[PDB]
């Protein structure tokens, strides 16, 4: 039917400081279907420890979710969110940007 | 606290 | 100063899965209160903000018990839906509804809502007047009139005008000191040169509540709403919100664009500058 694709958002609870724990968010939005996968990735590699807020949606009908994880922020350590959805042909990759 | 009523549609 | 209480319902069919899972979340304003989902092992309504703990278990078991019959009353809804659209057993489908009341500063209902989507789309929707509907095509005429039949829109009517009002104030009162307290944003300017030629002048909001909020840039005192690329607000995990703005600036030009922020917890709203 109508089926609409997801926005993503990779960013820090707080503002990111190398070596001091934080939390890393994925927010997922404007999409439709409810059905979602979604990992946060550490160096191309599946957290496991991973908490996801209650399935809510918009006044346009459209669901979001945020997922979250603790994570202490470094240098060198990349980090990730890789979502799948039926509007998607293969999963997409949003990179965690510090500075978005 | 909720609607207690929901009909079908 | 003005508020809103709205319940959110979604059932999703899965032909070959089981019977459609239903969930229900509950805000007051922009805070998760309540909960329920049948595909939990032991489906109850459950609490999800600490004022709404304090309610006792009798308030624990209606909330659960209109949430187990509303999961049949939408396994029912969606079995007729499917027939009112001719379509197969074979594929899932999605239906949605929300309700509540919105109150001003006095306490006083400024409007009530019902509305219904299926398969992401407007389907019937009471309208404001709390006594007659809005269908959105011949299927949902059917509902249309088998609700006017049954006078649901009465039922509703008490419901948004009396409890719902009763309730709202009940929990803002309960929990005056998070959802009566608003917030302010952290605001701040950071600068992304780009090339040679420009950089991005980025204006943030961070740790505010409630999720409303405007930001924009200008330039030389006009607004650069074409220009400005403005990140949906997005939740923190602790109540609050952020979100930036971003324009894109010539080097050298950098003091001729301002921000410009507005939110409730703001005793002024504030003009921000880019400072090197």
């Amino acid at each position: 039917m109508i089926q609409r694709t997801p926005k993503i958002q990779v960013y820090s609870r707080h503002p990111a400081e190398n070596g001091k724990s934080n939390f890393l968010n994925c927010y997922v939005s404007g999409f439709h279907p409810s059905d979602i996968e979604v990992d946060l990735l550490k160096n191309g590699e599946r957290i496991e420890k991973v908490e996801h807020s209650d399935l809510s949606f918009s006044k346009d009908w459209s669901f979001y979710l945020l997922y979250y994880t603790e994570f202490t922020p470094t240098e060198k350590d990349e980090y990730a969110c890789r979502v799948n959805h039926v509007t998607l042909s293969q999963p997409k990759i949003v990179k965690w940007d510090r500075d978005m | 606290r909720e609607f207690s009523k929901e009909p079908e549609l | 100063g003005s508020h809103s209480m709205r319940y959110f319902h979604t059932s999703v069919s899965r032909p070959g899965r089981g019977e459609p899972r239903f969930i229900t979340v509950g805000y007051v304003d922009d805070t998760l209160f309540v909960r329920f989902d049948s595909d939990a092992t032991s489906p109850r309504k459950e609490p999800r903000a600490p004022w709404i703990e304090q309610e006792g278990p009798e308030y624990w078991d209606r909330e659960t018990q209109i949430s187990k019959t509303n999961t049949q009353t939408y396994r029912e809804s969606l079995r007729n839906l499917r027939g009112y659209y001719n379509q197969s057993e074979a594929g899932s489908h999605t239906l949605q509804s929300m309700y509540g009341c919105d109150v001003g500063p006095d306490g006083r209902l400024l409007r009530g809502h019902n509305q219904y989507a299926y398969d992401g789309k407007d389907y019937i929707a009471l309208n404001e007047d709390l006594r007659s509907w809005t269908a959105a095509d011949t299927a949902a005429q059917i509902t249309q009139r088998k609700w006017e039949a049954a006078r649901v829109a009465e039922q509703l009517r008490a419901y948004l005008e009396g409890e719902c009002v009763e309730w709202l104030r009940r929990y803002l009162e309960n929990g005056k000191e998070t959802l009566q307290r608003a917030d302010p944003p952290k605001t701040h300017v950071t600068h992304h040169p780009i090339s040679d030629h420009e950089a991005t002048l980025r204006c943030w909001a961070l740790g505010f509540y409630p999720a409303e909020i405007t930001l924009t840039w200008q330039r030389d005192g006009e607004d650069q709403t074409q220009d400005t690329e403005l990140v949906e607000t997005r939740p923190a995990g602790d109540r609050t919100f952020q979100k930036w703005a971003a324009v894109v600036v010539p080097s050298g030009e950098e003091q001729r664009y301002t921000c410009h922020v507005q939110h409730e917890g703001l005793p002024k709203p504030l003009t921000l500058r880019w400072e090197p």
